[PDB]
């Protein structure tokens, strides 16, 4: 017969190999495929869809819808801070968002992130807020003035309820680790009162705000890995 | 004349009437980042002549017992005009350099300085287990480090010039861009190095790309020792560009 | 070119991401950053619209993020145990009601879609533990008993003849067994979720248990009784090939508790039941 | 069972068994 | 000719060295032997310039001195030990923080460059020592847990399911496992050296430990507890393929002491710490 | 199936084999390659660069820069010997030079060697020295006259600080062993005072000289092997 | 996946797996 | 025709011998049978010249008598022994100063020429003797340490890392290891004999030991210490491929006594030291 | 993969077989071959040369 | 690496490894 | 023993042994 | 070493070793 040289690796089973194998059901003809709406061909499709950020997930809020809203109200001190979180797509509180969950199935990420905010107050409630992205190499801003020096958007509340702040991919390396790693921590998003929350008389003195996230045209994930956002500590039985 | 050189950068012009030619690290002249190699997407800032100019550091005194000196870039220029300002207001920076070392004596003096530009000169510690050189010690600024002076501290780097402060033999530093200032032949050294890194841009605060090492391999001698013979360093950024603007970073 | 496409496969550059173009300062009454999430659509604003960007040639590819790639990695779905303790006839064979619901890792990934259609690659990893010292000559038989076919009730049941059912015989020392399976459903796609019953009474079953019957995997140690007792554990691995998925959904947020059901348990302190980590307050990064 | 291409870079997409289920991972898009 | 180049590969005559030409006596004010090392350049004088040489056809080739060849030989980078002493559950699995810094031989060669980009070929050599006599049926599982993925904490941790991570199962008696890895960095090349930190304070880390995180290699004996205890030592071998290196540097002159750092130790008599052998005097060959 | 004959060597693992193997990270796309100055494609590139010879590595000098310099001074006896070492590229003191270190990673060597010397004295210091290469088959020369009969260069110190002596490849065999082997010992390089070291009054009476080495266009190494110029006598830990 | 040459000396540079990382040592220069 | 030559290879009819032609009675003053051996030439007379021959078509071929064939058969050149007696660390590894002078059969054939150039095929036959009963899992490592490379001095010496040297790992149960070696000399051909020294004094070495250094073959049992002691004997076989030989010489007529030297011993009755059998007298067939 | 049938004789080592095997010294370039007088290509060449017969080889 | 001949009797002289040392016994004369 | 087809989709129906009994399952109709 | 035929039914009579003795059973008549 044809002389052969069995190479190292032979007989091994690598869970990510791509070989062919004999079919246990010869001659079997699969059911005709029918059209079903909603087919997904690539996970990027899911990363481009907004999902809510449980940004207000304090211990007392977790387990309640309120963990998804941020409260705004008339201020007595100017330029007060509203919220602050890390930009890292897989860090908390971004972790459980759809894009955060998918990012947790990969080791590397890159691209620009899209953060959106929808004002939930009354039609007669006005407000101007400053949303800022602080690139790394410095601590989170301690004031609006400090934050404003970075990438930002001044949001004026009006007929259009939602605003978007894009966190451009500003990194030394082409990719970053999805897991919380010092070297690749991408920065922060802070929110500050630009002017103030103002309302006419007989109008609720507080209002909620919803926060969304999704990836831009340049978002991309790399190196598939198992997620640490879900576990199994016992047998799943019948 | 091939013994003369004039280097003009921004509003500065440096001259030397006794050079030993010049060196262009790895034969690559500094150039701005191209869109094919770039990764950060915001438009970069390029100060041009207000940053790409010669900055002269504190002079050092060379004597019969000098063991050497080293500086790290961009650390050494952290407090130099516009260039310095830019490295702290931005997350990312990228730059090449023209390093001109100056040292004159007389036709009756003798001594030899090995002038080297090392990429990623990761310093070592000696007999201290896995404790590494502290940030403070590898960020001396324009003052640099005077080999053989610092009163040891745990996080202090190796001060062994014969082992390149990193576990390798001095005799082999010549594999890096370098020149010699042999008092009998020249009174200056000129090295032009491009940006070198595994990423297109980087943090000017936590990553020193190049290290300038000066070791007197041939001892300074003359019959007029009282006349001080200084060594002066003038560095000029080239194609300096920064990205990711924000508040100014404050170290320490 | 079937050859140019080949190169893209080897380099994994089939699905490239768009470049970022240089943008400039703007002053206009067209405000891309403003929209209305109420519409249910995602604002399609890109970085070039909110800041002055430079031109950058993207080199990232979405290949690895494809459904084929996401569900195309072999993971454990069952750990069959044959432990000879004190009765070879009773302990040398067993059976398993086949399903992809017992192991959380692969289950969660499939469940990120409502429907999925794919062929399967099954790979088996048998390991014989020598409880008394030797393992002799171990030969295993794995037989797929489709729903309806007779299930063996003894190690010598006539069903082991496998006159029609597919059986795979493995001999200790030989490479790991492996075979492919074609899309098996009587429907066009597998139901990852099913909001229906198998009847209309208070006692009708609910969920995928109604639509996902896959039969039984029967196995036995072919080798007859030996002096030294062994414990053979066969771990089954599954991988989807030639995959299609429809209607993506929220990822499982709490631990699974049972098969074919979305049921879950909650403790008195729910923050312990989800991956969400309590924040000190709104402004503590 | 080979889908022989040419360019010379001759691609050889071979299906060793006579069932579609038997072949390896699919191509993208 | 893609075929003429083929012959050069088989014969290893891709990179030929130049011939020596016949030279003659000279008298000139052009003195090649004289130059200035201060310039930082190497005098490019050749033998034909300093003596009267004959004509000689060179047959030497530089192929073997190529970077691909220099770094393309498989060397040991880790010796994993699973030693069953008195507790199978605790001793039948382990983990390793992956790195190419633990073994001096291959480390020194890579460190002769500042940056290197290459794919990897990993080959494993497992050997089961029969401490009590038999080894039964040994099956091993090696799983690559990228940074972030859950690390198993028991021999039956759900992470071993490997629903996404790559795992390689080896069966004693079968050939040595082997697989390839694509260039893994988030940068364009691996840092052999890194004069930087992961912060700007007295407590920030220094060196390649900041840039070279590669994850964890977890392994376990798949086979369940057996009567006779064994000691499985798996030695990992690495080789670079499709290599590129930049900025050559001085070779390590003293013994390595730790990973990711250039730290070293010196004795009271430094000549013992380097390969340099003391000379009797300047004129003693 | 196709009848095959498993050949001897099968299943073996040879550390220098060149086989293909399945990729553990299918679909993974590596980071775009960017231009980095200083790429090296062949070690010969490093062998052609001068590096200093620790020629004065006496026990008392090792660990000091002085191990790299040779001192010259006014002589009272004529034609005195200055230094003498073996030419063998991997012998001491050439061993730790870059070309010596690289040569130590191979078993065979061939080609011509380039030795350079830079005078470190004052501009008013003059000197004529004779650098000689003694081909094998004879002991090292015991005098300048004896050395001068072989390959040599008379170096006149002047405006150009450096001189080079080429040690031509003069061997019976096309290659030699890099390790110290009798049969293949290549000879010696000795240095002698041709005239004398002369200086005007008020000028230092001694001067240093630096010694360099690199390979010529015909230098070549063969048969890769592990180096004995570096070792590991214990575990390298984290 | 074969880069078939001709000259008759027909070279057959075959890539058995669909990943560049999988192939053997590179060619020189 | 590259195909007609192929047939000759399969049939082994590449080198045919000439035919015998019919000859006739002769009467001439040209006497072929007479000549002068003093000239140092061999009389080229053929059978047709001394008798009346018939015509005969020769079918014999000289293929098998070719140098390639004569030296192209794998023969034993070394029998390495690792015998675990009472100290695993000291007895589980060894080394051999490589040479083709220890076994008489292949040595005599090569020595029928003065110089020879050839590539080599090395084949190893390891056999594990179970001294106490079991052999467990035996894995061997063979490493070629070229002259100059560090020689391991313990079973765990860093040299075993083989970061550059070639090593071959064999696993008991797998086929016999084998690999090829290119012509290794620094000269154009190997010296089978060398009438020279490595110096010019009374203490200089004489013979091929001066020119035939080939390095050291180091080996060890990779498997760590096991309960039952084994004795592994690895026999090395060598074969020349792509061979050329020059200047044939007289075959070794007496037993060999040492390597690299033609030295021999004589007894008091020399006819016992050579293959020559004493004849009763000149006329006793 | 391609279905194969391992034939009898496989894995055996026959000292007179003629197989190929991987080279332990990849990239190694052998010393140039020089002309040496006296090359022999076939043993028949040696059989055609006269040599003396120890025809009078009595014990004494 | 095949020296394909033709005559139809197509000879296939294949070199499996990229080193000359690796090939089998040489041809005669 | 190969029934090589073409279309390029080149079918390779190979019979490894010289007996009809040796080949696999038959084609339909 | 293949006696490639054609008809398309391409016969491939392959001789794996270079000795006539090595080939299988002979053809008839
Ligand atoms: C949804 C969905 C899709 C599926 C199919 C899961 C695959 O299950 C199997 C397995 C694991 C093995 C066999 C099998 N066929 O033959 C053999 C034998 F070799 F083990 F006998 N095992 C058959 C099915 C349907 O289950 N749920
Ligand atoms: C610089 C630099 C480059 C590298 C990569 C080293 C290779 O490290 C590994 C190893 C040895 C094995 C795996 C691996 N992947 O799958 C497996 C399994 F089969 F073992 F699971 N092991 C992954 C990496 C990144 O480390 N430092
Ligand atoms: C004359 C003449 C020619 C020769 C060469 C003899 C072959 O010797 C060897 C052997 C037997 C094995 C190796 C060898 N290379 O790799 C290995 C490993 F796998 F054993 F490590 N062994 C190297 C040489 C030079 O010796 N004398
Ligand atoms: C010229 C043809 C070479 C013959 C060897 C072909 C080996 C590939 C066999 C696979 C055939 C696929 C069978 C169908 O589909
Ligand atoms: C005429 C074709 C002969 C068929 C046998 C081909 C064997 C080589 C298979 C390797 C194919 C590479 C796959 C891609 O790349
Ligand atoms: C039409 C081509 C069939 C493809 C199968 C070819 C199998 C032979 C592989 C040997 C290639 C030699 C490599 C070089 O040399
Ligand atoms: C160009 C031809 C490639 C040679 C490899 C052919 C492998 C297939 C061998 C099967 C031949 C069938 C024998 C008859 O029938
Ligand atoms: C296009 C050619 C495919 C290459 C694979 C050929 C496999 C058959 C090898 C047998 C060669 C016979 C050697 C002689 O005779
Ligand atoms: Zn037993
Ligand atoms: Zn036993
Ligand atoms: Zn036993």
């Amino acid at each position: 017969g044809l002389p052969v040289y069995v190479t190292p690796g032979s007989g091994q089973f690598m869970t990510t190999d791509d070989m062919q194998s004999p079919c246990a059901l010869p001659w079997y003809h699969p059911t005709k495929e029918i059209f079903i709406p909603g087919e997904v061909k690539n996970l990027i499709e899911m990363c481009q869809v907004d999902t809510l950020i449980p940004i207000n997930s304090t211990q007392s809020n977790i387990g309640n819808v309120s963990m998804y809203t941020v409260t705004l109200s008339p201020q007595t001190k100017l330029a007060e801070e509203i919220f602050a979180i890390k930009v890292d797509i897989a860090s908390h509180p971004l972790a459980t968002t759809l894009i955060g969950e998918i990012a947790s199935y990969f080791t590397h990420w890159t691209g620009s992130l899209r953060f959106s905010f929808m004002f939930c107050g009354t039609a007669n409630t006005t407000l101007k807020v400053l949303l800022a992205y602080t690139p790394p190499g410095i601590g989170k801003p301690r004031s609006r003035k400090e934050a404003m020096l970075g990438t930002h958007v001044v949001w004026d509340v009006g007929l259009q309820s939602t605003v978007s702040l894009v966190v451009p991919w500003i990194s030394a390396s082409q990719y970053r680790f999805t897991t919380p790693d010092t070297y690749s921590s991408a920065g922060y998003i802070t929110c500050w009162y630009q002017t103030n929350f103002v309302v006419p008389p007989n109008t609720p003195n507080t209002a909620e705000m919803l926060c969304f996230v999704s990836g831009c045209k340049d978002f991309c994930l790399r190196m598939a890995r198992d997620t640490d956002l879900h576990k199994q500590t016992g047998p799943i039985t019948q | 004349s091939d013994r003369i050189i004039q280097i003009t950068r921004g509003d500065s012009t440096i001259t030397s009437q006794d050079v030993a030619n010049a060196v262009v690290g790895y034969g690559v002249w500094p150039h701005y980042l191209t869109p094919q190699d770039a990764t950060a997407i915001d438009k970069p800032t390029q100060p041009d002549t207000s940053s790409n100019r010669f900055y002269t550091l504190d002079s050092k005194m060379w004597n019969s017992t000098s063991k050497g000196w080293w500086w790290k870039l961009p650390d050494a220029l952290k407090d130099m005009g516009i260039f310095g300002e830019n490295m702290f207001y931005h997350f990312l920076g990228r730059s090449g350099y023209t390093v001109h070392v100056q040292c004159n004596a007389s036709k009756f003096h003798q001594g030899t300085l090995l002038v080297v530009m090392i990429p990623e000169h990761q310093l070592a510690t000696v007999n201290k287990g896995n404790v590494n050189a502290g940030y403070k010690y590898t960020h001396p600024g324009e003052a640099g480090r005077e080999v053989g002076t610092q009163v040891e501290n745990e996080k202090q780097p190796s001060d062994d010039n014969w082992l390149n402060f990193d576990g390798t033999l001095l005799g082999n530093l010549l594999i890096f861009p370098h020149q010699f200032i042999n008092l009998r032949s020249n009174n200056s050294a000129t090295l032009i190095v491009p940006y070198v890194n595994a990423v297109p841009m980087d943090s000017m605060v936590r990553h020193n790309n190049w290290s300038l090492v000066i070791i007197p391999v041939c001892q300074l001698q003359s019959n007029n020792i009282s006349n001080i013979v200084p060594i002066t360093v003038s560095i000029s950024p080239m194609c300096a560009e920064f990205s990711g603007a924000r508040a100014k970073t404050v170290v320490q | 070119n079937p050859v140019e496409r080949y190169v893209d496969e080897v380099l994994n550059e089939v699905l490239v991401v768009p470049n970022i173009n240089q943008s400039h300062p703007t002053t206009s009454n067209a405000a891309p950053v403003l929209d209305a999430a109420e519409t249910g659509h995602t604002n399609k604003i890109q970085p070039e619209d909110t800041i002055e960007t430079r031109y950058v040639q993207s080199s990232q590819t979405l290949d690895e993020m494809s459904v084929e790639s996401f569900l195309g990695r072999s993971g454990c779905i069952h750990e069959s145990v044959l432990d000879i303790v004190d009765n070879y006839n009773d302990q040398s064979f067993t059976k398993w009601n086949i399903n992809l619901q017992e192991m959380a890792q692969i289950r969660r990934k499939f469940e990120m879609f409502t429907y999925a259609r794919f062929d399967s690659e099954i790979t088996m990893v048998p390991s014989v533990a020598a409880k008394d010292g030797h393992i002799g000559h171990i030969v295993m038989q794995y037989m797929y008993v489709p729903p309806g076919a007779p299930i063996p009730t003894t190690r010598d049941d006539y069903a082991w003849q496998s006159g029609t059912n597919a059986s795979v015989f493995w001999q200790h020392g030989q490479p790991f067994p492996r075979f492919s399976l074609p899309f098996l459903s009587i429907a066009s796609a597998y139901y990852m979720f099913y909001d229906g019953y198998d009847g209309d009474t208070y006692k009708s079953r609910y969920g995928t248990v109604v639509t996902n019957d896959m039969g039984t995997l029967c196995s036995r140690i072919v080798t007859s009784e030996q002096l030294h007792k062994v414990k053979v554990v066969t771990r089954i691995y599954h991988k989807a090939k030639h995959t299609k998925a429809w209607c993506p959904r929220p990822p499982r947020a709490v631990q699974y508790s049972h098969t074919h059901t979305t049921n879950y348990k909650l403790s008195s302190e729910v923050h312990n039941d989800v991956a969400i980590r309590p924040r000190t307050n709104l402004t503590t990064v | 069972g080979a889908q022989v291409s040419r360019q010379s870079l001759n691609y050889f997409n071979i299906n060793y068994f006579k069932d579609a289920a038997s072949s390896g991972a699919s191509r993208l898009d």
